[PDB]
RNA sequence: AACUAAUCCUAGCCCUAGCCCUACACAAAUAUAAUUAUACUAUUAUAUAAAUCAAAACAUUUAUCCUACUAAAAGUAUUGGAGAAAGAAAUUCGUACAUCUAGGAGCUAUAGAACUAGUACCGCAAGGGAAAGAUGAAAGACUAAUUAAAAGUAAGAACAAGCAAAGAUUAAACCUUGUACCUUUUGCAUAAUGAACUAACUAGAAAACUUCUAACUAAAAGAAUUACAGCUAGAAACCCCGAAACCAAACGAGCUACCUAAAAACAAUUUUAUGAAUCAACUCGUCUAUGUGGCAAAAUAGUGAGAAGAUUUUUAGGUAGAGGUGAAAAGCCUAACGAGCUUGGUGAUAGCUGGUUACCCAAAAAAUGAAUUUAAGUUCAAUUUUAAACUUGCUAAAAAAACAAAAUCAAAAAGUAAGUUUAGAUUAUAGCCAAAAGAGGGCUCUUCUGGAACGGAAAAAACCUUUAAUAGUGAAUAAUUAACAACA
RNA sequence: CACCAACUUCCUAAACUUAAAUUGGGUUAAUCUAUAACUUUAUAGAUGCAACACUGUUAGUAUGAGUAACAAGAAUUCCAAUUCUCCAGGCAUACGCGUAUAACAACUCGGAUAACCAUUGUUAGUUAAUCAGACUAUAGGCAAUAAUCACACUAUAAAUCACCUAUAACUUCUCUGUUAACCCAACACCGGAAUGCCUAAAGGAAAGAUCCAAAAAGAUAAAAGGAACUCGGCAAACAAGAACC
RNA sequence: CUCUUAUCUUUAAUCAGUGAAAUUGACCUUUCAGUGAAGAGGCUGAAAUAUAAUAAUAAGACGAGAAGACCCUAUGGAGCUUA
């Protein structure tokens, strides 16, 4: 036995420290703990991407609740704000509804009015003056 | 795994004992001595591998030539069996032909 | 049929620590007035019973000596007397057993 | 038995870790531990805060009376206390803090502006602030960890030393930065304790010659269940002044009183943020 | 093998100051090698947990298991040393804080079967541990009342926060 | 707050150097059934080693085994189913450490000898053959301590829901997402092998040619060798476990088969005058149930056959594996005989099964053609690949041919970065599904194209959307099982 | 008349582009040696240089599971004691075994549990001229006629040293076996084991305590019917008989 | 057998003592329809659902141990017979 590995104690502890919060023999038996830890790491990596998608669904759900209190569907509210050159994202809109109820109501009226202007422009045909809020500022 | 619960006793090495101090002296006996002696003649070891090197099969066959006739019965039986095993490995087995 | 899997320590703890398998506590333990040793209400005291049986052996040992052999059962009643006591008239013609020691206080 | 001492050396370190967790060591003051020079540490204290101090004054502040007693007892087997600086430093802070509060909240009652000053000069705030500025490390005393009354005293002595060296204007900035900051996010009544809020409200309304409020039930939900919500609004002259939520009518009504008071004294949540912009 | 239970009796605290509650006494005792299974001894050790010395000795005297007699003798020696060596005033003023069983060193033998086969037999042994603490037994458990249950439920509802938002 | 455990250093060993040996151990006993004081009754190795194995079979043949100084001549002359392989001499060279009674980039209790011991134990015998120990200067100081430390348990059973975790969260569980691991299969598994858990042990080895780094250079090398820039030195490489067999020499007939010698048993009843009859003792084992790790590695409970004979039984001796014995069942020869057992040849051989231990970066297959006692394997082409030299490649491609009435061919241009030659090297040589065109009539072949999601079609290897892979509580989009009963 | 939806693409910071035998390259865990360093490090030279997997080898500990299975006749005045209830191969010799023999003391290991020892330790034991074994004077000469109650009687398989002639010696008891609940079968195994006497005068104990479920095994009884059962009268029966191929 | 029944002994069950074996990737171990390799406790869609023991049945876990048999291959063997 000329040369023998003298570090096996610390190589074992690297795996087992990640398994202390498991239940069963998975938290103390190396041949079992090693299989469980790698499955956990794979799940951890795939859940970094899925987290971002989940939060967007939460934002859209809460926005629909806030708009419907004022009689608006989600597609109408979001689309018309864009046509008014408002570039607030969904994450910040949720903050206003929860924490700034009066400001959110003001935005609700603005989106509704722009929708009405579009309806009038559609039904009326020919050359007619454009809506007050339907004027687009230009950049160069 | 289980590890020592105490430190082993210290090892103290004298780097200036006679063997260490004079290592290498007379390695140039030939060039500085008019070539009366070759440096290989300064080597101490088994009779059959002084100033010579080879693979395991070559070492086994060389040992038999030098001291084969002065060996014990059982030692010689094992040496002969080792030769035949090495012969079949080196001449019939391996990745490369 | 053989087990298809090992049973875990968690499942095993639930089988053998169930309240059905534990030792029940006893409510019928009391103290004996005469000796002060413990007993169950529906059972005789062991310490007090032990006294009586020891005396019974002594009497029977004496009865064996008098008879001297098997098949010697008398056809008349028996009675026991202790040192300092003499048969009464009613005791006439009844087997008498003699004990060296004095009459025990509990024995009447 | 394997050859080598390196694995044995490593394991001794882990045995050290295990022993510490099971038997935590008693606390020790940093002065005892290595890498300590008193003179250098004091100078860095001033420069850290971007303030200039006189070395002789600043050192006196840290010395405490209890420390002197211990040294003499050991001596048998000069110095100079910080008592003078403590009294001066505390006095200015009380006046300076009052001046800040009155300008910000003139309407708020006098008793109120005493509770807040008492709140911001108590052991809880002062001890918490003192430790994070290293005051505890530099203190000289006979007991460690330093008791809170001792720790509090040395803190104000330092402000006193700052006052002498650099004058009032500098110290006012010092109190604003480190003491006034501690009231961020704190609701009024969390720092001032008032029982029977309605009684106080009635007196305050009388002073401005306003009629006593009329309690009414603005909104209601789930009254008969075990989780009811109530909104009670105080109406004055048929005009709404405050509205409050609660579990029960009595609790909700009391809540409306606190809402009203806060508006009167101008300590509302949406009040103008404090101003640290001034460099002067 | 480890023998730490024995040494626990030799701890010495510094004298208590006048303004302090009186510290109760503690006694540790065990019997080491016993020809009995530890699984079986567990049921006996479990029963007397929390009881006073007199109540424990009463229940043991009327149990039919072989382990009951061995536990009783260990209990009697613990009581004797408590008064004699650990400055306990009254014998009756004691209760069982801890009682448990442990595995001992065992022996391996052969068990015969019917076709020239065999099996491995174990002759099993166990330990017994106890700790005696001076004072009346601590009061028993009281189940939560209906009012206590509800108060927890409101506390849970009050703890809620708005999740994943500013 | 601790049980079971764990920590340790020296007992010895291994390979060389040196040297022949003169060790042949009170009294008594022992070759007789050894260890029994005296006569019977004589005492004595062996003709040439074989086979496995290599020749991809096998039949001549197959290094060492089966020893005669180192270095060279030389793997040369010669021998050989002239093939696997085998292999000299003439002739040159050499006094060697030389008290080195000494040494170690050898092992430290699963290592090193099997060894504390050829003991305990197993076998009739030849023969096979283990395990383990740990205080201190002093025990004439009560046997020492040290360690959250393995699996296993205890302290302390459990609480709707699910490969047991991950994103999370004020909050352990509730909500959302998610078809265990290795090997093998067609790149596919809810297929099928393997794993109760812990600790230790347990599997790639050589220098002909090539590339890299130096010395000297028409010469290099410390004698024998190579040379039209060479030559010398260094570094760089090719696994483990597992048969049924075959041969040589011992050991076995206390079981069983048959034989030799000396001995023994057989009541009662009817017949007679006996391989007769009824039926015990005794010998055998028809049929059924129980038993099946059994009381038993072939039994128990009943029920059955013979029982003065070719009967049964005891003691001692004989025949031995190319053999013996056999009222022939290819039965029996010490529980496993179509040919005993043990040791050695022996690390037998295995184109077949299983396994083959740290990280990162980069590139990459097809699984077509040809020969083969070849199709469970191998060699050559073709592919891929690393390095080097230097110059045209890929897509496209007019007319004008050759064909018959889209494959060749490749001017000039344009979009674009590969291609040829030289040197070295393996692995691989069975695919699978979808969509076209045929040919033998749902399979079976041949030919062209595409594929191997983490999104979608309900789950979903092969259909559709998709240029690599990173952090973020940003944003715009892609594919996307559904579609809106009469007259006229 | 739109929205939602893949690291596809853009944005802040970065990056510089598509399963697998095989192939080309940069690092590194551990230990030893040279020279250094001094709470465990540096440059070089080395090697028995790294295991979640071979129905791998050795040791340890779980699961199945406190489960399957194992055992001592009754009362008393007490286990070499008395009496009672029931069962029915015992005593010697040969072969083999080798202290298991007896007393005391122990209560660890052994008996598959206790009591008690068959276990551990210490001390003791089996006595022969008759029972059993071993037991050296020499050389010659010579044999027709079984046994079975041996008479009758036949038969067929044809059948257990003595006595004489000569030579030599001319009083003797040492040596060895002797115990037992015992041997061959891995075991305190429902198995195997020769001969003589005898058949209870010798030798023994089927039930640890309690309860009276299912299923399973063994025994006995059964109305009316009597092979209708089943591959088959297998098994059982108040039957145990007859005939034919 | 129609057509089964009753009793006793052994087993069984409860208490006391001693105490094995094959087996075992991990398990927090449900039903129905669909998908699929005649195949799902674990996948898709629905539904059901406080926690643990003791005694029973044998549908499933392609249930466990099978030295259990049929088909094919190898320039693997052995016994027997010959022309
Ligand atoms: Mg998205
Ligand atoms: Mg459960
Ligand atoms: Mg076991
Ligand atoms: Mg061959
Ligand atoms: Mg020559
Ligand atoms: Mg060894
Ligand atoms: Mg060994
Ligand atoms: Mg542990
Ligand atoms: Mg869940
Ligand atoms: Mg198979
Ligand atoms: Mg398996
Ligand atoms: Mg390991
Ligand atoms: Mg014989
Ligand atoms: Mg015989
Ligand atoms: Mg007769
Ligand atoms: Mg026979
Ligand atoms: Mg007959
Ligand atoms: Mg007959
Ligand atoms: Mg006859
Ligand atoms: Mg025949
Ligand atoms: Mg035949
Ligand atoms: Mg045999
Ligand atoms: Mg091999
Ligand atoms: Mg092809
Ligand atoms: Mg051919
Ligand atoms: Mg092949
Ligand atoms: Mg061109
Ligand atoms: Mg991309
Ligand atoms: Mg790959
Ligand atoms: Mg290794
Ligand atoms: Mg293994
Ligand atoms: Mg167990
Ligand atoms: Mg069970
Ligand atoms: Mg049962
Ligand atoms: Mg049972
Ligand atoms: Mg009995
Ligand atoms: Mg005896
Ligand atoms: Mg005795
Ligand atoms: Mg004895
Ligand atoms: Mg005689
Ligand atoms: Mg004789
Ligand atoms: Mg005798
Ligand atoms: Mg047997
Ligand atoms: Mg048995
Ligand atoms: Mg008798
Ligand atoms: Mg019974
Ligand atoms: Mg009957
Ligand atoms: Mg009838
Ligand atoms: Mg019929
Ligand atoms: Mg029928
Ligand atoms: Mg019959
Ligand atoms: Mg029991
Ligand atoms: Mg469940
Ligand atoms: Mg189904
Ligand atoms: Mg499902
Ligand atoms: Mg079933
Ligand atoms: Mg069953
Ligand atoms: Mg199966
Ligand atoms: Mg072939
Ligand atoms: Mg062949
Ligand atoms: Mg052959
Ligand atoms: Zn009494």
């Amino acid at each position: 036995l000329r040369n023998r590995l003298t570090d096996r104690y610390w190589r074992v502890q690297e795996v087992l420290k990640h398994a202390q919060h498991f239940r069963g023999r998975k938290n103390r038996c190396y041949r079992l703990a090693v299989r469980a830890v790698t499955r956990a790491f794979v799940k951890c990596t795939k859940a970094r991407r899925l987290k971002k998608r989940n939060l967007r669904t939460l934002w859209i759900n809460r926005i629909t609740a806030a708009s419907q209190e004022h009689g608006l569907k989600y597609p109408a509210f979001i689309v018309n704000l864009i046509k008014c050159q408002v570039e607030l994202n969904r994450k910040v809109l949720v903050d206003l509804a929860i924490y700034e109820p009066k400001t959110f109501k003001s935005l609700a009226a603005l989106a509704k009015r722009r929708q009405q202007e579009g309806f009038a422009a559609a039904l009326g045909d020919g050359k007619e003056p454009e809506g007050i809020f339907s004027r687009v500022v230009q950049y160069h | 795994a289980f590890v020592r619960l105490t430190l082993p006793p210290p090892k103290v090495v004298d780097r200036w004992n006679e063997k260490r101090a004079l290592f290498g002296v007379y390695d140039n006996i030939g060039i500085l001595g008019n070539f009366e002696k070759h440096p290989k003649e300064l080597i101490k070891g088994p009779v059959w591998l002084r100033g010579w090197r080879g693979n395991e099969l070559q070492r086994c066959v060389r040992k038999k030539k030098f001291v084969g006739n002065r060996m014990f019965i059982e030692d010689l039986h094992n040496l002969n069996k080792r030769i035949s095993y090495l012969y079949k490995h080196f001449n019939r087995h391996g990745k490369y032909r | 049929a053989a087990p298809k899997n090992r049973r875990t320590i968690e499942v095993n703890r639930c089988r053998r620590r169930n309240p059905q398998k534990l030792i029940k506590i006893k409510n019928n333990i009391d103290i004996c007035p005469e000796c002060g040793h413990l007993k169950q209400k529906h059972v005789l005291c062991g310490y007090c019973y032990e006294k009586v049986r020891q005396e019974t052996t002594k009497i029977r040992q004496q009865i064996g000596a008098q008879e001297g052999g098997p098949f010697r059962a008398p056809s008349v009643e028996t009675m026991v007397l202790y040192t300092g006591e003499k048969p009464s008239e009613k005791d006439q013609g009844k087997r008498i057993v003699e004990r060296n020691i004095k009459r025990p206080s509990w024995f009447t | 038995v394997k050859k080598g001492f390196r694995a044995a050396f490593r394991f001794q370190k882990e045995l050290e870790r295990w022993r510490l967790l099971r038997c935590p060591p008693p606390p020790v003051r940093r002065s005892e531990k290595p890498n300590w020079d008193y003179h250098a540490e004091v100078q860095a204290f001033g420069s850290r805060l971007q303030e200039t101090f006189s070395l002789d004054l600043l050192k006196t502040a840290f010395i405490n009376s209890c420390y002197i007693k211990s040294e003499e007892a050991k001596r048998q087997s000069n110095l100079k206390d910080n008592q003078e600086l403590f009294e001066q430093g505390l006095s200015f802070s009380h006046r300076c803090l009052t001046q800040f509060l009155e300008d910000e909240f003139p309407d708020l009652p006098a008793e109120g502006t005493e509770s807040l000053v008492s709140f911001l000069t108590g052991e809880a705030v002062v001890c918490h602030v003192a430790r994070n500025l290293a005051v505890e490390q530099l203190t000289l005393s006979a007991e460690f960890p330093v008791p809170l009354p001792v720790l509090r005293q040395t803190f104000f002595a330092v402000i006193g030393a700052l006052l002498q060296s650099s004058g009032p204007e500098r110290a006012a900035l010092f109190i604003r930065d480190f003491l006034i900051t501690q009231m961020t996010g704190k609701e009024l009544f969390e720092m001032w304790t008032v029982v029977n809020p309605m009684g106080l409200l009635v007196e305050e309304l009388k002073k401005r010659n306003i009629s006593a409020p009329e309690s009414r039930l603005t909104r209601q939900s789930g009254s008969t269940t075990a989780l009811p919500l109530y909104f009670v609004g105080l109406y004055c002259d048929r005009k709404l002044i405050a509205e409050g939520p609660g579990e029960t009518v009595l609790v909700a009504e009391e809540e409306a009183a606190r809402v009203a008071l806060r508006k009167l004294y101008g300590f509302t949540e949406n009040r103008r943020p404090w101003d640290y912009s001034k460099p002067k | 093998i480890s023998r730490k239970w024995e040494k626990k009796n030799k701890i010495v605290y510094p004298p208590q100051l006048p303004g302090e509650p009186r510290r109760p006494a503690e006694i540790y005792h065990c019997r080491r090698q016993i020809k009995y299974s530890k699984d079986k001894m567990w049921y006996l050790a479990k029963m007397i947990r929390g009881m006073s010395i007199d109540q424990a000795l009463a229940q043991l005297e009327f149990n039919d298991k072989k382990g009951a007699q061995i536990i009783k003798e260990v209990l009697l020696e613990a009581q004797d040393m408590a008064v004699r060596d650990h400055n306990v005033e009254f014998r009756s003023n004691l209760h069982i804080a801890e009682s448990t069983s442990g595995r001992g060193q065992c022996l391996k033998r052969i068990r015969y079967h019917g076709r020239g086969r065999f099996g491995i037999m174990e002759k099993v042994y166990c330990h017994y541990f106890v700790k005696l603490v001076e004072g009346p037994p601590p009061p028993p458990e009281v189940p939560k009342t209906a009012v206590d249950h509800a108060k927890d439920y409101i506390q849970q509802l009050r703890s809620r926060t708005i999740i994943h938002t500013l």
